[PDB]
RNA sequence: GUCUCCGUAGUGUAGCGGUUAUCACGUUCGCCUAACACGCGAAAGGUCCUCGGUUCGAAACCGGGCGGAAACACCA
RNA sequence: GGUGACCACGGGUGACGGGGAAUCAGGGUUCGAUUCCGGAGAGGGAGCCUGAGAAACGGCUACCACAUCCAAGGAAGGCAGCA
RNA sequence: AAUGAGUCCACUUUAAAUCCUUUAACGAGGAUCCAUUGGAGGGCAAGUCUGGUGCCAGCAGCCGCGGUAAUUCCAGCUCCAA
């Protein structure tokens, strides 16, 4: 090519947005933004596909228009705009509050939060660095930088920003024994204790993470998101709170389900 | 002799009285006589045979379906 | 709106027959004073510039080069009452054929002989092609023609009253003896080579008062070849009848590929349904058509079009083929017909076995008289006897006849354009007649 | 040319022209599968022949 | 009109579009598929609104008669229905008009207008001619 | 470009070698006993028989407990008893091999409505559910081939706008009602 | 469309305004063999591509049309 | 100095590469121009302006090959886009 | 007795249509509203039937058939495969 793309195939779309094959040929192409489209969720699929507030792009073209979709606490007119990991998602004509979280199959899942507990959001610190003035500068797994920090605070750790302000309130230091959540690879979704961390000089480390009932597992650290201090998490969990159960003990799950509602 | 590459070759002509069909500076149809460019039966030397003439297929000026072009 | 008129033009050999018209249509407006120098000067370097305004016509190198007409051609302009288009032709002993074709597809028709000494006896003889032109242009279904007389300024003295008299007289008698009406034909006095009598009375001849024309639509006056042709007869039109078309020619034109073109006789053509062309039994969708290089919704009968077909090459469908719309009846291949003939003149005997070259409509097919049935007398269809064993000029008879290369007709009780045809053998028209009953295939 | 093209067609020009006797349309699809396993399955003959086949030219 | 039953589900209402929407399936026994206007007034009344805030579309019968499903659309008020509403059911309703030339001749306009520099006379006398 | 999903598959595989004697008496007795149209719909059945044991025997070739094989036992286990083929107490991959698409065959609704007596045979049964006189539950099927279930059994029934169960006769007889009140006063 | 040439048994062609024949043949029949092979002798085979004109008469002299072989143009 | 019998280098390809497709005991053998990803090209080469991004061709310049109009002085082209 | 394949009203579909699904009214007894394509020596399921031809025409993937009594050519009838 003979610069940027800007069209999205529907077949080569990312899995997580979970659009099907027939309706169209081309895929959202959601715009540049705090999160890459890899792990991005576009307000048309979010509003028209998990919402059902719209049925086609004019109609969410028109709810967006209309300036009811505040995300992060400011109003975004844009279609594809990329929403993100725990992006809080606010509609207050109908008075309700989304915050996006990955469901236990790695997919962002429907998350509905009270308006306190959506006032605030974390954020994972990506790097820190001095700038002139000598100034300290952090910038978080959102675009979102931010000037004189807690001091304390290092590399891959998170940090609670309540909005409308930007600012720091608290933090949570990466360490063993923290509650953390996958943001990345397999193991996406997963709810579980920093156990381990080996650490590989010039290349990826890798950290050790068992959850609630005893399944330890392994990722990329640059896959880690800590959401809690210790074990109790600074968020509301979703449904499952994060467990993964493997296909056996789903498909029971649904014949007793079955069994109770039939 | 074929329109392309003006190749000689000898196609066999396959019914009872299928020649009479034939005529000078017909265009015809030839396709391969079984077994991959070899000879078939007591044919020597003949590995092709005519499908179709005048766009018209053998097979229905033998049977009688169409009528040659007049 | 206005309606459309097919006009053809019909003379002799080196008449003026494409001059009149090139002044003509440059004096209408068809073509423009910079086209007729660029013919000028072109003409000028071969010597040929007494035909500057033939090679308006003429499009041919070869018709240019030889001075002489090979093939008929087109024009059209539009006058101060309607559209008309208008046809040349050969004026050729040889290009006979070639000359019926456009005679064929007319509704009216101009006859030219020259005025000149030496030049109107030949036209006007036995060996002479004004007669043959006269008769077949009635025979094909020219109901209605003009004639003007052309170059009168070579006559002594130049532009003169008993030399127009002694040559009008002469063709009027002849043209009561074949059955058109000196009444109706209007005559016209025109100088072609010096351009005079078209649009405005031409004052350096007086002498000429003008022509008064009677017909049973009504009456008319004229001085000019405008006045003439501004109140001929308008045609009926067959609409209801259904489609058929006989092609004049077809044509590979690049981008929009095989381009069949004929005139109308029958039905209203429009893109938007399949047809047959009957000789070569193909189907095939139309396209689009188009007259004169101008795009029509509709092809009413009589309109001289070009017409676009898909899927089908150049060398399925040739001159001579007629076509119709297949969800009508559909035109198809003849084996043989009966015809009512009138013979006109043959140094021996006709018999069963000969083999003349029958040319109806686009198509010129010899045909082989299959027997002879009876003969006719010549007025009331008055039975003679049955069973001729010899025929001779002057007489009618009951023809049948099946033709050597296949070939589609019609009957004239059914498709009188189509009905219409000559027989031609020894450069002059032996036979003449309609068309009674035809067998299908 | 050697000269015996000229033989063309022979027989299949002296065959006489006899023509198709005008006879019952045959049933077709599963009409024809129950009628050609009820000739063939369900049936029973007491005569000899070795279990003669369905196009005996007796 | 004797036997036909509408019934309604997936029901939700929406303040963003301010109208409620769900998918309806109506049962007509031994009747051909019930007409857009009559399942138009029938949830009307069964909303208590009038026949002409409601839209309903794509209606497709189970094989075999009987039952067949679409999707019904209400509003709170016209006004809105005409604001954030498709044009095409706006027309099948005739509060909308579509008339308008071919896309053809609109792209014939168009480039022929591109010939056509600056001048206004001459821009917007670019399709006068040629109809 | 298209938003197409030419996603296909055959449904038979035609026998290796034709013209054997005992393939084609043992194919045609069943298209006999089941009021099949051709040889292709016995194929079919035979392929999809042979799928399922493809699958069963893949599934015992991994070890006993092995998760993979466990799970999709039980599914096709299921499956099976679902369509009825297998007995409910029958849930070892081993009864599997032991099916035949006689099985499978008894289990199609044309053979269904000739057993529970809608039919007067076999054949009659296959064009009465073509003739969409046949309803399942509620919804009414006109495909020979639709695979019965278990739950499914008991509710074959009349369609109710069929001549057979609701009223509207047919159409030759409402013509013969038409000219029986034409002819006799 | 125009122009140039050719068209006799089935192929190879003699031929005269007053006779279209043969030849290598091609075919058939006798001629020897179970079948052949070789070999001997006879017959058929023509509207002279077709149609007409000139002539007392034409295949041939001419006018066409047809088919084949060459060329030139022909763009609603 | 560097690379080569662990096949360099050269040549051929009826070679765009891959995800994949056919066949199907197991192992394999063929096919992938073709809707997804990546690359290349816009008649053949070549050189550029603008712009963040082009050696762009539904941008320009020149040559070559085709080819349109012309009042013969000039002027205008690029369907391996949809038809 | 039962149905469609067709005609065909309306609804439905759809940007507007079309098609499908609904549903009126016609619509089957050679139900002529007509199933074909290849074969019948073997491989390989199916005829030592009848009539022509007579090493000719032709068939035949391969063995092979045909020279006057052809299970193999050309046809009729009858069978076979999908
Ligand atoms: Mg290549
Ligand atoms: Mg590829
Ligand atoms: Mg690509
Ligand atoms: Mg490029
Ligand atoms: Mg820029
Ligand atoms: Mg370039
Ligand atoms: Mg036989």
């Amino acid at each position: 090519a003979r610069g940027p793309k800007k069209h999205l195939k529907r077949v080569a779309a990312p899995k997580h947005w979970m659009l099907d094959k027939l309706t169209g040929v081309f895929a959202p192409r959601p715009s540049t933004g705090p999160h890459k489209l890899r792990e991005c969720l576009p307000l048309i699929i979010f509003l028209r596909n998990r919402l059902k507030y719209a049925l086609t792009g004019d109609e969410v073209k028109k709810i967006c228009m209309q300036r009811f979709i505040k995300i992060d606490g400011k109003v975004r007119t844009d279609i594809t705009y990329p929403a993100g990991f725990m992006d809080v998602i606010s509609i207050d004509k109908t008075g309700e509050n989304f915050r996006l979280i990955y469901d236990t199959k790695g997919r962002f899942a429907v998350h509905r939060i009270t308006p306190e507990e959506a006032k605030y959001k974390l954020c994972k610190v990506r790097k820190i660095f001095v700038g002139t003035k000598g100034i300290p500068h952090l910038v978080t797994h959102d675009a979102r930088t931010i000037r004189y920090p807690d001091p304390l605070i290092k590399v891959n750790d998170t940090i609670q920003i309540d909005l409308e302000t930007g600012k720091i309130t608290d933090f949570i230091k990466f360490d063993t024994g923290n509650l953390c959540m996958v943001t990345g690879g397999a193991n996406l979704g997963r709810i579980g204790v920093i156990t381990n961390r080996e650490r590989h000089p010039g290349s990826f480390d890798v950290v050790h993470v068992k959850d609630a009932n005893g399944n330890s597992f392994a990722t990329r650290l640059s896959n880690i998101f800590v959401i809690g201090k210790g074990n109790k998490p600074w968020i509301s969990l979703p449904r499952g709170k994060g467990i993964r159960l493997t296909i056996a003990e789903e498909r029971d799950k649904r014949l007793a389900a079955k069994q109770s509602s039939g | 002799q074929l329109i392309k590459n003006g190749k000689k070759i000898t196609a066999f002509v396959p019914n009872d009285g299928c020649l009479n069909f034939i005529e000078e500076n017909d265009e015809v149809l030839v396709a391969g006589f079984g077994r991959k460019g070899h000879a078939v039966g007591d044919i020597p030397g003949v590995r092709f045979k005519v499908v179709k003439v005048a766009n018209v297929s053998l097979l229905a000026l033998y049977k009688g379906k169409k009528e040659r072009p007049r | 709106e206005k309606t459309h008129i097919n006009i053809v033009v019909i003379g002799h050999v080196d008449s003026g027959k494409s001059t009149t018209t090139g002044h003509l249509i440059y004096k209408c407006g068809g073509i423009d004073k910079r086209t007729i120098e660029k013919f000028e000067k072109e003409a000028a370097e071969m010597g040929k510039g007494s035909f500057k305004y033939a090679w308006v016509l003429d499009k041919l190198k070869a018709e240019r080069e030889r001075g002489i007409t090979i093939d008929i051609s087109l024009w059209k302009f539009e006058t101060s009452k309607y559209y008309v288009t208008i046809i040349d032709a050969p004026g050729h002993r040889d290009f006979i054929k070639n000359m019926i074709t456009g005679t064929s597809q007319a509704d009216c028709a101009v006859l030219i002989v020259a005025a000149g000494v030496g030049e109107f006896e030949a036209g006007i003889s036995k060996n002479g092609q004004t007669r043959e032109h006269a008769l077949l242009a009635y025979t094909l279904g020219v109901k209605q023609l003009i004639v003007g007389v052309n170059k009168m300024d070579s006559t002594e003295p130049p532009y003169s009253q008993k030399r127009y008299e002694e040559i009008v007289k002469e063709v009027s008698t002849y043209i009561k003896k074949i059955g058109y009406n000196p009444d109706t034909v209007a005559f016209v006095p025109i100088s072609g080579w010096n351009g005079d009598n078209m649009l405005e009375p031409s004052a350096n001849m007086p002498w000429f008062k003008g022509w008064k024309v009677t017909r049973k639509d009504g009456n008319a006056s004229g001085t000019t070849l405008l006045e003439a042709l501004d109140c001929i007869l308008p045609p009926t039109r067959p609409t209801d009848k259904p489609l058929r078309l006989p092609l004049q020619d077809v044509y590979k034109i690049g981008g929009i590929g095989t381009v069949p073109v004929g005139r109308v006789e029958t039905g209203v053509l429009k893109p938007g349904m399949v047809v047959t062309f009957a000789p070569v039994n193909v189907t095939t969708e139309v396209k689009s058509v188009e007259m004169h290089h101008e795009a029509l919704s509709e092809a009413l009968p009589g309109d001289n079009v070009g017409f676009n077909v898909k899927n089908v090459s150049v060398k399925d469908v040739r001159r001579g083929n007629v076509a119709g719309d297949s969800k009508n009846d559909p035109p198809m291949e003849a084996a043989g017909f009966t015809a009512q003939v009138i013979i006109l003149n043959h140094p021996g005997q006709i018999s069963a076995g000969y083999a003349p070259v029958l040319d109806c409509h686009t198509a010129h097919i010899a045909c082989k008289f299959a027997e002879l049935k009876e003969k006719i007398d010549r007025r009331s269809g008055k039975k003679l006897e049955d069973g001729p064993k010899f025929l001779k000029s002057g007489d009618a008879a009951i023809v049948d006849m099946v033709p050597g290369k296949p070939m589609c007709v019609e009957s004239f009780s059914d498709y009188p354009p189509l009905g219409r045809f000559a027989v031609r053998d020894m450069r002059q028209t032996v036979a003449v007649g309609v068309i009674k009953a035809v067998d299908k295939k | 040319v050697h000269g015996s093209l000229a033989r063309a067609g022979k027989v299949r020009g002296q065959t006489p022209k006899v023509a198709k006797q005008e006879k019952k349309k045959k049933k077709t699809g599963r009409a024809k599968r129950r009628m050609q396993y009820n000739r063939r399955f369900v049936n029973v003959v007491p005569t000899f022949g070795k279990k003669k086949g369905p196009n005996a030219n007796s | 009109n004797d036997t036909v039953t509408i019934r309604t589900r997936k029901f939700m209402t929406n303040r963003l579009l301010q109208r409620k929407q769900m998918v309806i399936d109506v049962l007509h026994p031994g009747k051909a598929t019930v007409p857009k206007t009559e399942i138009r007034e029938k949830l009307a009344k069964m909303y208590k609104t009038t026949p002409d805030v409601i839209f309903v579309f794509g209606f497709r019968t189970h094989f075999g008669g009987g039952k067949t499903t679409g999707f019904g659309m209400i509003y709170d008020s016209l006004d809105y229905a005409k604001k954030n509403e498709p044009k095409h059911r706006l027309a099948r309703h005739g509060l909308y008009e579509k008339k308008k030339t071919s896309r053809k001749q609109r792209k014939e306009r168009k480039n022929r207008m591109k010939k056509v520099r600056g001048t206004a006379k001459a821009n917007v006398g670019a399709g006068k001619k040629p109809k | 470009p298209v938003a197409r999903s030419w996603v296909c598959r055959k449904t038979y595989v035609t026998p290796r070698r034709p013209f054997e004697k005992s393939r084609l008496d043992q194919e045609l007795k069943l298209i006999g006993e089941y009021g099949l149209r051709n040889k292709r719909e016995v194929w079919r059945v035979k392929f999809t028989l042979a799928k399922i044991r493809k699958a069963a025997r893949e599934l015992l070739t991994l070890d006993e407990k092995d998760p993979r094989r466990l799970f999709e036992g039980n599914a096709l286990l299921r499956r099976l008893v679902r369509i009825g083929v297998l007995d409910e107490g029958k849930m070892k991959l081993d009864y599997i091999l032991g099916l035949k698409i006689e099985d499978f065959l008894e289990r199609r609704l044309q053979t269904q409505v000739f057993k529970l007596g809608l039919a007067k045979s076999i054949h009659h049964a296959r064009v009465l559910i073509r003739q969409r006189h046949i309803r399942v539950r509620k919804q009414v099927v006109n495909i020979p081939s639709f695979i019965v279930r278990l739950d499914s059994q008991k509710h074959i029934d009349f369609s109710l706008r069929s001549p057979y169960g609701g009223g509207r006769p047919g159409r030759v007889k409402r013509k013969n009602a038409k000219k029986g009140q034409g002819g006799a006063g």
